[PDB]
C-alpha cells in the first residue's frame, strides 16, 4: 500500500522534472528503483528477501525540504540545524542497514560465513566506528562487510566530525537573561541603561547601596546589548536579592515593556567618561532619552552628559521637564566648575 | 530478591514530581478564585546567596554535605547486589543518609520559597534531582529494604560549586571562574555517568534481569574516561540493551564536552 504510492508520487516528480534524463539519475528516484520493483517481484515469487529496504532511510534528507515548503522552517539557523540533522541520521541509518544485510547474508556464492548481527546491534556499531572509539566487541567478519567498511571510514568518518560539533553549538544554550521582570506589589525600582561595565556597576552599586545613607527598598534593573561576562555575572549574583539584570535595548519599545518603564521611579543613563568621541557618545545617549520619552512622557530620566553644547537638545525635547524631576548631569560643566 | 520492588522506588519518585506539579499548579488557580510571604520571599533569598552571617553558614554547610553525600554514595555502591533488604537500625550508612536527605529537603523547601516563579522552579535541574533523592530514602524506609536507584544523580550536585564559591567571594578574576565551571562540569558528568551505566550494567535487562553484567562502579569510571577520550581498549564493555542505548546518546554529547572542556582547562 505504501509503495504503491510512491510510485505515482514517481511519476507526478517524473512530469514535474524539466529534463527527463537527469531525473532519472537523481538521488531519490535511484532510491524509487531499488524499493517498489522488489516489492512487486517478490509478490510474484511468494517469497520475501530483506534487499536493499535500507534505502528506505535516504528519504529522511528530504525533510527540511518537506519543513520549507509548508513555511514551518524560517530562520536560517534553524534550516541549518534541520539538514545537519536529517543528513546524519539518514546516512547513520542507512550504513547501519548495509552492514545488518551485508553481514547477515554471508559472502557471496557461498553464503557459508554469515555472522548473525541484529540491526540494532549494528546501529550501535556504526556509533562507535564514527566516534572512532572502536570497542571491537562487535566487528565485521565477511569480506563484503569490511570492504564496505573500509569506503565509510574514508566518509562516514568526516561526516560525524563535521555535524556533531556543528549541531552542538547550533543548539548553543538558552538565554540566560530574558523575559518580563516580575511585578510586585508595593515595589520601587529604577532602570539603568548606558555604560554597563563591571567597573561601573560595581561602582554605582556601592555608592547606591551604601549603610551611611537612609535605608530604602528600591532594587536596581539594568539593561545592556551584550551579555555580561564573568566578572559582572559574579557581582550580580552577590546582590541577587536587589539588583535584576536583563539582556536588551532601552531603543526597543518592546524591551522597555520587559523591565517595565512605566512603572519605574526613575531611569538612569550612565555614560562612557573614556571614550574617543564625546560627540558620538553624547549623541546615542540623547536618543536614549527619546526612546524612553517615546515610551512614557511622565518617567523621571537622570542622564550623564559629556558636553554642555548638547545639553540644548535635550531642553528642546517636549516631554522634558525639570520640574518634575528629569536632570542632566554634565560632566565638562561640573568638572571645569 | 525472588520479586523486585524496584518500580516501588521509581513510582514514587514519579508520583511527587507529578504530585508537587499539579500542587503548584492547583494553588495557582486556588489563589485565582480565592504580606509573610513576600517578606519570607525577600528573607529566603537573601539566605541561599549568603548575603548574611547565617546565609555564608548555610553556603558552607552546603557545600560540606554536598561532597558527603557523594561520598557514602561511593561506599553504597560498593556492593555487589543492587537490592537487598536490611533492617533501617542494623546498618548506621542508612541513618546518615537519611540525616544529609532531610537537610535537602528544607533546603529545597527556602529554596522554593526564594523561587520567584514556582512552575519553572519545580522544573529546574537541581530540583530534579531532590525529586529522585529523598523520596526514595523513604520509601525505603518503610519498605525496609534499600536499592541503588538513581543515587548517581547527586553527583550533578557538583556543578553548583563555583555558584558557592562566587557567593562567598573566593573566586574574583574572570579566568579562576572559567576553569572551575569546567573542571566541576566534567566531572558532574563523568561521575554521573558512570553510575547510570553501573546501573544498568549491574541490573540487567528489564522484565527479566537474567543477563545482569557484573561491574564495578570504578571500573564504570575508567570505562568512561576511555570512552570520552575515544580509546576504546574494549576490555571493558557494555552488554545489557539498556546500557549500550545509554552509550548511544552519550557518544553524541559526552565526546564534545570532552573534546572542549580538556583542552580548555590546560590552556
Ligand atoms: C527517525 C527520525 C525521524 C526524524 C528525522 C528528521 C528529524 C529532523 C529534525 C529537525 C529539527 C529542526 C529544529 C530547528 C528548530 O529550531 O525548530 C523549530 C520548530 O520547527 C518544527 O516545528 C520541527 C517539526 C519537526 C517534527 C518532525 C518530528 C515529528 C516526530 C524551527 O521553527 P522556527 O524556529 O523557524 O519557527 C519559530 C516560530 N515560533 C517562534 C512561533 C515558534
Ligand atoms: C567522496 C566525496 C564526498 C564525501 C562527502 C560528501 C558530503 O560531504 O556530503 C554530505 C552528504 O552525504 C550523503 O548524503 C551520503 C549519501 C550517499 C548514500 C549512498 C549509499 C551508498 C550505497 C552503497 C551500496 C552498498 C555498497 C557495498 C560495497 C561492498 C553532507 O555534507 P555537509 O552538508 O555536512 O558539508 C558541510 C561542510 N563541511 C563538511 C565543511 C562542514
Ligand atoms: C570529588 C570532586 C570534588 C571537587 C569537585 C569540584 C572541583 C572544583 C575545583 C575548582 C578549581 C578552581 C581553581 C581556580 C583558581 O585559580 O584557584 C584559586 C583558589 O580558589 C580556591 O580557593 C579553590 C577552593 C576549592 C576547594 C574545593 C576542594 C576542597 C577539597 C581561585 O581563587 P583566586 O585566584 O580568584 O583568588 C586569588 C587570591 N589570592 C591571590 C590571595 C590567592
Ligand atoms: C581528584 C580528581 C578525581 C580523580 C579520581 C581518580 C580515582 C578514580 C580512578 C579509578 C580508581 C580505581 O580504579 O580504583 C578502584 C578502587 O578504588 C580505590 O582503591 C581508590 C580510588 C581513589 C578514590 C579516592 C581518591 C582520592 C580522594 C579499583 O577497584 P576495583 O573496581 O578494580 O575492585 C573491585 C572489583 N571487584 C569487586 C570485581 C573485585
Ligand atoms: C531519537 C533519535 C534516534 C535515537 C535512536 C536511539 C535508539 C536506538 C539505539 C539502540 C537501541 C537498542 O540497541 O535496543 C535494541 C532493541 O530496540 C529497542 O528495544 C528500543 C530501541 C528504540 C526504538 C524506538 C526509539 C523511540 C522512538 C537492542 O535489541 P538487541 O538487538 O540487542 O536484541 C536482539 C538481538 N538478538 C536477536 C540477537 C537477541
Ligand atoms: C544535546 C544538546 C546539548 C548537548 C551539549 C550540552 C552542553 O554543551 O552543556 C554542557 C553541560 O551539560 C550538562 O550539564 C549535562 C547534564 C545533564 C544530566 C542529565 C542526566 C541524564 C539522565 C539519563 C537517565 C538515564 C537514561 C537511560 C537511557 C536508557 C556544558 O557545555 P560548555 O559550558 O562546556 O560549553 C562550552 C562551549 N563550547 C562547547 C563551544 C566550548
Ligand atoms: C548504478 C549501478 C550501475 C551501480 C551498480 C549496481 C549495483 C547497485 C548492484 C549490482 C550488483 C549488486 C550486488 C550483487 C551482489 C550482492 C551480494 C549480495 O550478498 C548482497 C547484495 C549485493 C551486494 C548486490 C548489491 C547491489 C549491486 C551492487
Ligand atoms: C521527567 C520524566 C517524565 C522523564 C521520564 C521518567 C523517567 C526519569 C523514569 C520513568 C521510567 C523509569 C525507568 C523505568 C525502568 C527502568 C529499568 C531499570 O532496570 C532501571 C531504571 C529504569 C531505567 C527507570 C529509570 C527512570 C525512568 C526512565
Ligand atoms: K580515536
Ligand atoms: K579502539
Ligand atoms: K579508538
Ligand atoms: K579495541
Amino acid at each position: 500500500a505504501f509503495n504503491i504510492f510512491f510510485m505515482v508520487y514517481f511519476f507526478i516528480r517524473f512530469i514535474a522534472a524539466s529534463d527527463k534524463l537527469w531525473f532519472m539519475l537523481e538521488m531519490y528516484s535511484f532510491v524509487d528503483y531499488f524499493t517498489i520493483p522488489p516489492s512487486f517481484v517478490s509478490i510474484y515469487l511468494d517469497r520475501t528477501w530483506i534487499g536493499l529496504r535500507f534505502l528506505r532511510a535516504l528519504r529522511l534528507m528530504t525533510v527540511p525540504d518537506i519543513l520549507q515548503y509548508l513555511n514551518v522552517l524560517k530562520t536560517s539557523s534553524s534550516i541549518r540545524l534541520a539538514q545537519l540533522v536529517s543528513i546524519f541520521i539518514s546516512v547513520w541509518l542507512t550504513a547501519a542497514g548495509i552492514i545488518h544485510l551485508l553481514e547477515n547474508s554471508g559472502d557471496p556464492l557461498d553464503f557459508d560465513n554469515a555472522h548473525r548481527l541484529s540491526y540494532w546491534t549494528c546501529v550501535y556499531f556504526l556509533i562507535v566506528t564514527m566516534s572512532t572509539v572502536g570497542y571491537g566487541d562487535v566487528y565485521c567478519e565477511t569480506v563484503l562487510g569490511r570492504t564496505f567498511l573500509v569506503f565509510f571510514l574514508l566518509v562516514g568518518l568526516a561526516i560525524f566530525a563535521s555535524c556533531i560539533p556543528e549541531i552542538i553549538d547550533l543548539i548553543g544554550t538558552r538565554a540566560k537573561y530574558g523575559g518580563t521582570l516580575k511585578n510586585e506589589k508595593g515595589r520601587r525600582h529604577i532602570v539603568v541603561c548606558g555604560h554597563i561595565t563591571y567597573e561601573s556597576v560595581s561602582h554605582f552599586l556601592k555608592d547606591f547601596l551604601h549603610e551611611d545613607r537612609e535605608d530604602v527598598d528600591v532594587e536596581v534593573v539594568f539593561l545592556h546589548r551584550k551579555p555580561p561576562d564573568l566578572e559582572l555575572e559574579g557581582l550580580f549574583k552577590r546582590h541577587f536579592t536587589t539588583v535584576e539584570f536583563f539582556q536588551g535595548t532601552i531603543m526597543n519599545p518592546i524591551d522597555l515593556q520587559r523591565v517595565k518603564v512605566h512603572e519605574a521611579d526613575a531611569c538612569l543613563v550612565l555614560a562612557n567618561k573614556y571614550c574617543q568621541d564625546p560627540d558620538a557618545e553624547d549623541a546615542a545617549n540623547i536618543m536614549r532619552v527619546i526612546s524612553i520619552k517615546n515610551y512614557s512622557d511622565d518617567i523621571r530620566v537622570i542622564i550623564q552628559l559629556m558636553q554642555y553644547h548638547n545639553k540644548a537638545y535635550l531642553l528642546n525635547i517636549p516631554s522634558w521637564d525639570w520640574k518634575q524631576g528629569d536632570d542632566v548631569i554634565c560632566l565638562a560643566e561640573l568638572k571645569l566648575g | 530478591l525472588k520479586v523486585r520492588k524496584y518500580w516501588c522506588f521509581l513510582l514514587s519518585s514519579i508520583f511527587t514530581f507529578l504530585a508537587g506539579l499539579l500542587v503548584v499548579l492547583l494553588w495557582r488557580a486556588f489563589a485565582f478564585v480565592c504580606t509573610f510571604m513576600t517578606e519570607a520571599k525577600d528573607w529566603a533569598g537573601e539566605l541561599i546567596s549568603g548575603q548574611t552571617t547565617t546565609g555564608r553558614i548555610l553556603v558552607v554547610l552546603v557545600f560540606i554535605l554536598s561532597i558527603a553525600s557523594l561520598i557514602i554514595y561511593f561506599v553504597d555502591a560498593s556492593s555487589e547486589e543492587v537490592e537487598r533488604c536490611q533492617k533501617w537500625s542494623n546498618n548506621i550508612t542508612q541513618q546518615i543518609d537519611l540525616a544529609f536527605n532531610i537537610f535537602f529537603m528544607v533546603y529545597f523547601f527556602i529554596r522554593f520559597i526564594a523561587a520567584s516563579d514556582k512552575l519553572w522552579f519545580m522544573l529546574e535541574m537541581y530540583s530534579f534531582v531532590d525529586y529522585f533523592t529523598i523520596p526514595p530514602s523513604f520509601v525505603s524506609i518503610y519498605l525496609d529494604r534499600t536499592w541503588i536507584g538513581l543515587r548517581f544523580l547527586r553527583a550533578l550536585r557538583l556543578m553548583t560549586v563555583p555558584d558557592i564559591l562566587q557567593y562567598l567571594n573566593v573566586l574574583k578574576t574572570s579566568s579562576s571562574i572559567r576553569l572551575a565551571q569546567l573542571v566541576s562540569i566534567f566531572i558532574s558528568v563523568w561521575l554521573t555517568a558512570a553510575g547510570i551505566i553501573h546501573l544498568l550494567e549491574n541490573s540487567g535487562d528489564p522484565l527479566d534481569f537474567d543477563n545482569a553484567h557484573r561491574l564495578s562502579y570504578w571500573t564504570c569510571v575508567y570505562f568512561l574516561i576511555v570512552t570520552m577520550s575515544t580509546v576504546g581498549y574494549g576490555d571493558v564493555y557494555c552488554e545489557t540493551v539498556l546500557g549500550r542505548t545509554f552509550l548511544v546518546f552519550f557518544l553524541l554529547v559526552g565526546l564534545a564536552i570532552f573534546a572542549s572542556c580538556i583542552p580548555e582547562i590546560i590552556d
